[PDB]
RNA sequence: AGAGUGUAGCUUAAAAGCACCCAACUUACACUUAGGAGAUUCAAUUGACGCUCUGA
């Protein structure tokens, strides 16, 4: 059960649009992140 | 009375891949997205095209490496969305039952030491496991001369499971094959303390 | 602005999600109680069959203070 | 009145606390790419704690650090039993949604 | 094979009260407001469908 609190949202009122950008740190582990300007793919050199 | 001292260990491989979202969760995903755009507070086309083609050029690693094998029960990667449990066939002098990895312990060795020994007793590998406490998770007693079996719990951090084609019959069971492989009540109730999730 | 049909769909969405997460929490609690009572009966049997091991069954491993374990991902290495 | 049987019927302060191997102070650190996911996981773990009757003291957050940003949360825990701690942290292990970093560090 | 037997999680409650959950206010919890699901195992006090224990 690793999805019960994944369908959750920000509970504030001052904020801009957030998008599900896929991110990889160093080894190819794609994870959704709430990030501006949807890139759909991120990689740290 | 003569007592047969026996321990064991119900190893836990955690799911490296999160479970896929159900259509119910996806509908709630749409609802949460649209409420966000409702409750938010304030050449892009070229950037969007470049970013989408950057997304397309690299292929995402398959979340399910399971549909291709269909027979790699000995492989550590049999399942990814759920936890896995080690389970090795054993053949006794008077019995032949698909039994969770057991071990023999002496009063000079504590239960944690027995579990640590069992970690590498039967897998002959360099697996890395972690224990939480001395508390067991299941106790099952079958007599012929008393006897007992203590199913302990441990979690896999990393595993160098060399020579995967071992002479044993280690089959990773998540939840379903438990009953199929372990018939008697003393062994089919492992699901009570195995995290079904 | 919004419409009656989508409002009704949203209300039914809330209803079905209430039911679904109610079942989720019920099964989680069932597992909690099942394995807690399993551990309690295991400890009781250990006390009955070994008077010198229940004393060391309650002690705590000192290696859990710097505990570490990563969560799930999508693309394994 | 002192000499009557009803003496002390109104005293209340003794009911208010205005002030066996067990753990110490436990800090669970949750650093996550998403403010949303970090907050949701903090809520879930707090709900588990107050449903299992665990003394929770603080649920604050560390200041943000930039090097994108990672949001940090803290959960304080005090009071565990032998089997209870095992169940608690195994449940935490099994119910980690996606790419979250747990911790069982202590104070200071 | 035998015993205890039996209202949703609990009730020397008789279809109820506590429990329980999400939504909003909360960092968070809590409170509060809005909503949600829930049972007397089946046949005539009795017999037999399910759980626990005692054995093999």
């Amino acid at each position: 059960d690793s999805s019960r609190a994944s369908l959750t949202r920000v509970h504030r009122q001052a904020y801009a649009r957030l998008y599900p950008v896929l991110l990889v740190k160093q080894d190819g582990s794609t994870i959704h992140i709430r990030y501006r300007e949807p890139r759909r793919m991120l990689a740290m050199p | 009375s003569p007592w047969r001292l026996l321990g064991a260990l119900c190893l836990q491989r955690p799911p490296v891949v999160s479970k896929p979202l159900t259509p119910l969760q996806e509908e709630m995903a749409s609802l949460l997205q649209q409420i966000e755009i409702e409750r938010s507070l304030y050449l892009a086309q070229d950037l969007e095209d470049m970013w989408e083609q950057k997304f397309l050029q690299f292929k995402l690693g398959a979340r399910i490496t399971e549909a291709d094998e269909k027979n790699d029960r000995t492989s550590l990667n049999r399942k990814l969305d759920r936890n896995l449990v080690l389970l090795v066939r054993e053949k006794f002098g008077d019995q032949d039952v698909w039994i969770l990895p057991q071990a023999e312990w002496q009063p000079g060795e504590t239960l944690r030491g027995t579990a640590e020994r069992t970690l590498a007793t039967l897998s002959e590998n360099n697996m890395e496991a972690k224990f939480l406490g001395n508390a067991p998770c299941g106790h099952y007693t079958f007599k012929f001369l008393g006897a007992k079996v203590f199913f302990f719990k441990a979690l896999l951090l990393t595993g160098d499971f060399s020579q995967a084609g071992n002479k044993g019959h280690h089959v990773w069971v998540t939840k379903d094959e438990l009953g199929d492989y372990l018939k008697p009540k003393y062994l089919a109730q492992v699901r009570r303390f195995v995290s079904d999730l | 602005e919004l419409t009656f049909e989508e409002t009704e769909r949203r209300a039914l969405l809330l209803k079905k999600w209430s039911l679904y997460k109610q079942q989720e929490r019920k099964m989680e609690r069932d597992t909690i109680r099942a394995m807690l009572e399993a551990q309690q009966e295991a400890l009781e049997e250990l006390q009955l069959e070994s008077p010198k091991l229940h004393a060391e069954a309650i002690k705590r491993d000192p290696n859990l203070f710097p505990f570490e374990k990563e969560g799930p991902h999508y693309t394994p290495p | 009145y002192k000499t009557k049987p009803t003496h002390g019927i109104g005293k209340y302060k003794h009911l208010i606390k205005a002030e066996d191997y067990e753990y110490g102070v436990l800090n669970i650190h949750l650093t996550a790419y998403d403010m949303t996911l970090a907050e949701s996981y903090a809520q879930y773990v707090h709900n588990l704690c107050n449903s299992l009757s665990i003394k929770v003291e603080e649920s604050y957050a560390m200041p943000t650090k930039t090097i994108l940003t990672t949001h940090e949360r803290v959960v304080q825990i005090s009071g565990l039993s032998a089997t209870f701690a095992e169940i608690f942290l195994e449940i935490i292990q099994s119910s980690l949604p996606e790419g979250v970093r747990l911790s069982v560090k202590e104070h200071t």
